[PDB]
Parts: C-alpha cells; sequence; structure tokens
C-alpha cells in the first residue's frame, strides 16, 4: 500500500509520458521560436545536477542509489509537462491565437517549475532533503522561484490539501526569510529601482525599470502575509484596531524605509518589535515576552526566530530590540498619517 | 525609555 500523497501523486501521472503530449507539441509548433529543445535540455540540465547531488553525501545529507533519483527526476519530468501543458492551454495568448515564443522561452520559468516539480515528488515521499535542498542544488533564486508555486496550484487540482499546504508553507518560507539573504536577487531588483521600496497602498491596489513588476507582486505577497500575522497577534493579545493601525505603519516604514533591516533576517522579527515598540509609545503596552508567546503558537514560529537574531554575532530578539532597532525607527515612533491595512 | 528591560526565557 502506497501512502496517500504517493498513491496520489500516481493518479495523476497515470497513462502520461516524460516526454511532451501531442496538443503540447502543437503549441510548441504554432511558434515562431519552437521551444521543444531548449525544454528538453534544461530538463537535462536539472535532471544531472540533481542526480548528483541526491547520490553524493555532504554531511548533513546521506548520500543515495541513484535508480531511486531517477524515479523521483522521472516522476517530476511527468508533472512538468503535464502542468506545463495545463498553462499553455489556459494563457490568454493562446486563446486569442497570438504567438507564444517569447512566453515559452523564459529559462527562469522552465527551471522553477521543473524544480517545484521535483519539490513535489521528494514532499511526497517524506524526503529528507528538505526545502530549500532542491532549488539550493539547482541554483534557483528564491525571489524568483516562489512565483512559480501559485502557477502550480492553479494548474494542478489533482495536488491534495497537504500537497498545497507544503507549497503555501515553502512560499511562506520564502517571503519571510529565504528572498532577503543578502545574495538574494531581491536587492538587484530593488536597486535598479533605485532602492525605492514599494509602500502597501501602492502594491494592494491595481518604460518601466525591469523586475517593477516583479517588485510589485513579491511586496504585495509580503504585505499580505505580514498583514495576517499581524492581524492573529493583535487578536491573541486583544488589541485595539487604532494600535493594529499603528504597528502596522511603524512595520510598513521598516520595510520601506529601513529595508537594510530584513537582510539576513526574518520578516516577523521586524514585526514583533514593530509591535512592541508601538505598543510602548501609546501606552497600550504589552510585554514583549507576552508578545512572543501569542507569536509561538503561529505555524511559522520557531524557538530561533526570536532566540537567534543576526545583528553584526547572533543575540535574542530583545537585544536586536535595542541595539539595532531603537535607534533606526525610534525616530518615526517617538512621532505616535496611518497606513492602510489589508 | 524606548528601551526593553526584560530578560529571556
Amino acid at each position: 500500500e502506497f501512502t496517500q500523497s504517493v498513491s496520489r501523486l500516481q493518479s495523476i501521472v497515470a497513462g502520461l509520458k516524460n516526454a511532451p503530449s501531442d496538443q503540447l507539441i502543437n503549441i510548441f509548433e504554432s511558434c515562431v521560436r519552437n521551444p521543444v529543445e531548449n525544454i528538453m535540455k534544461i530538463l537535462k540540465g536539472i535532471g544531472e545536477t540533481f542526480c548528483q547531488h541526491y547520490t553524493q553525501s555532504t554531511d548533513e545529507q546521506p548520500g543515495s542509489h541513484i535508480d531511486f533519483a531517477v524515479n523521483r527526476l522521472k516522476l517530476a519530468e511527468i508533472l512538468y509537462y503535464k502542468i506545463l501543458e495545463t498553462v499553455m492551454v489556459q494563457e490568454t495568448r493562446r486563446l486569442h491565437g497570438m504567438d507564444m515564443s517569447v512566453l515559452l522561452e523564459q529559462d527562469i520559468f522552465h527551471r522553477s517549475l521543473m524544480a517545484c516539480c521535483l519539490e513535489i515528488v521528494l514532499f511526497a515521499y517524506s524526503s529528507p532533503r528538505t526545502f530549500p535542498w532542491i532549488i539550493e542544488v539547482l541554483n534557483l533564486q528564491p525571489f524568483y522561484f516562489y512565483k512559480v508555486i501559485e502557477v502550480v496550484i492553479r494548474s494542478e487540482e489533482g495536488l491534495s490539501r497537504d500537497m498545497v499546504k507544503h507549497l503555501n508553507s515553502i512560499e511562506e518560507q520564502i517571503l519571510e526569510s529565504l528572498a532577503w539573504s543578502h545574495d538574494s536577487a531581491l536587492w538587484e531588483a530593488l536597486q535598479v529601482s533605485a532602492n525605492k521600496v514599494p509602500t502597501c497602498e501602492e502594491v494592494i491596489f491595481p518604460n518601466r525599470p525591469k523586475r517593477t513588476g516583479s517588485l510589485a507582486l513579491f511586496y504585495r505577497k509580503v504585505y499580505h502575509l505580514a498583514s495576517v500575522r499581524l492581524r492573529d497577534l493583535c487578536l491573541k493579545l486583544d488589541v485595539s484596531n487604532e494600535l493594529r493601525r499603528k504597528i502596522w505603519t511603524c512595520f510598513e516604514f521598516t520595510l520601506v524605509h529601513c529595508p537594510d533591516l530584513m537582510k539576513d533576517r526574518h520578516l516577523d522579527q521586524l514585526l514583533l518589535c514593530a509591535f512592541y515598540i508601538m505598543a510602548k509609545v501609546t501606552k497600550e503596552e504589552r510585554t514583549f515576552q507576552e508578545i512572543m508567546k501569542s507569536y509561538r503558537n503561529q505555524p511559522q514560529a520557531n524557538s530561533h526566530v526570536y532566540r537567534s537574531v543576526l545583528l553584526k554575532e547572533r543575540g535574542d530578539l530583545i537585544k536586536f530590540y535595542n541595539t539595532i532597532y531603537v535607534g533606526r525607527v525610534k525616530s518615526f515612533a517617538l512621532k505616535y498619517p496611518l497606513s492602510p491595512f489589508p | 525609555d524606548l528601551y526593553c528591560y526584560e530578560q529571556l526565557n
């Protein structure tokens, strides 16, 4: 008997090949530039690199037999062409009979889709190779990669609730920490935008610098995620909606006017600091201790988030607040327009 | 004043 996840996976891929279907091939051939060969090459490159890392031991990850790697890979390739066909068929340009060459020639989409497929398969088998293992192995930037998850969730309805939950979890992981690492492509995108961080109001309502759209979507997801977390905290801490709006305003200020604070840190660290300093200055005060016990009941919350925090060297959240956060945000805080809460 | 004088756990 297979586990529910692996049997579900088996149901999704039943009767299908690790090659393009006739329908997909036809779409490929209606393009001025037919992607089919370059797509094969990407899967071949990804497949080889995956097998090399899978079968070799890193001291944190005992290596595993090539026959299992290939079976994992094969399954992910079947999923890839299935989801790609679904995506291409439902595309607007396809429905209007317009050439999809430019759409189909973006390498980052195909790489991300194949990685997400590999992640689906690995998860289904309860692999020890935990995200972000697959995107570090394949050299996929978190800032680019996360965008495919929502496409996958949309384009394959055969995914289980548990599979979708996992995909949402690793998107949250990217949004909260991984895309903020010092070497993330996020910083590049902000850079060509003159380090102008979009405000919540700007992205939560419908010749540009490139990555403008990428910046807008990423921060929309970030603002959306942080608002959900802040709403829960305010509920469990039973705070007025006015302090909530003030806490939100302070948090946005740190994202927009102190974005370097997020580099190599965690989104929730800035959100919890925003909570306390605003509760403090408005005399609605809650202790950081009760702030954090309320925080820890959230799904993403692990001890290291407020216990291990980057200082310059690591310390708990309180030390971060005192030696770093206060100095930067106290001018804005001591000042208590308020931002819209999503 | 705006500093946090609490400690942990």
